[PDB]
């Protein structure tokens, strides 16, 4: 072993705690999509049914 | 209460990822410690590791490692014949205490 | 080390950043496809609205 290979492993740790915390950032992407879109949908809904009505 | 004898110094901060943990007790087996708190399990983190405490008969050793990889060094340290010997960053903890065991000595008087 | 765990502290931190930078701009993002399907729907529904006026 050396200092460098220790740190290879201690750089391990860190790309899966990076992996964890960007995995983090994907979920938010994929809320923008999905959740994104779900929300959309309801509001768009709503709207449109409230002028619907009047119309 | 291993409390003030704990070096505070020597933890992890903001813990969310990285959690260090303390299992290490009998002197006779410290022959080659150095090298142990350096590679004890496959990330082992090599310095904040550090010494404890300083028996004759026990040094009390901190080590440090990854959110999931605390049950290796759980289980190393009894392959290397340690007992458990942990901390859970009591520091609020043991001021607390501190404060209850000066009670209890003022109000004997 | 020292140095090093700084460095891992900062490099969980810079991705907390960058999540925060993600939460700010969904936020944002959220309000601007809110507010553009409510352009749409305006548009459309007021064009409905003229050609209501102009069919009576």
């Amino acid at each position: 072993l050396s200092d460098a290979d220790v740190q290879k492993q201690i750089k391990h740790m860190m790309a899966f705690i990076e992996q964890e915390a960007n995995e983090k950032a994907e979920e938010i992407d994929a809320k923008a999509e999905e959740e994104f879109n779900i929300e959309k949908g309801r509001l768009v809904q709503t709207q449109r049914l409230k002028i619907m009505e009047y119309y | 209460s291993l409390a003030e004898i704990v070096k505070k110094d020597d933890f992890v901060l903001d813990s969310e990822y990285l959690v260090t943990l303390l299992v290490v007790v009998p002197k006779l087996n410290h022959n080659d410690w150095i090298k142990q708190y350096e590679t004890l399990a496959e990330m082992v983190v090599p310095r904040s590791s550090n010494v404890l405490s300083e028996d004759q008969d026990s040094y009390l050793c901190n080590v440090t490692l990854f959110k999931k990889a605390v049950d290796d060094f759980r289980h190393k340290a009894r392959e290397n014949k340690f007992i458990v010997r942990d901390f859970q960053y009591n520091e609020e903890e043991m001021r607390a205490d501190k404060e209850e065991m000066n009670r209890l000595s003022t109000d004997k008087k | 080390q020292s140095q090093g765990i700084q460095q891992l502290l900062q490099a969980e931190k810079r991705a907390a950043e960058k999540v925060a930078d993600a939460r700010k701009r969904k936020a944002r993002r959220l309000k601007q496809a809110k507010e553009e399907a409510q352009m749409e729907v305006e548009q459309y529904r007021r064009e409905r609205e003229q050609e209501f006026q102009s069919k009576q």
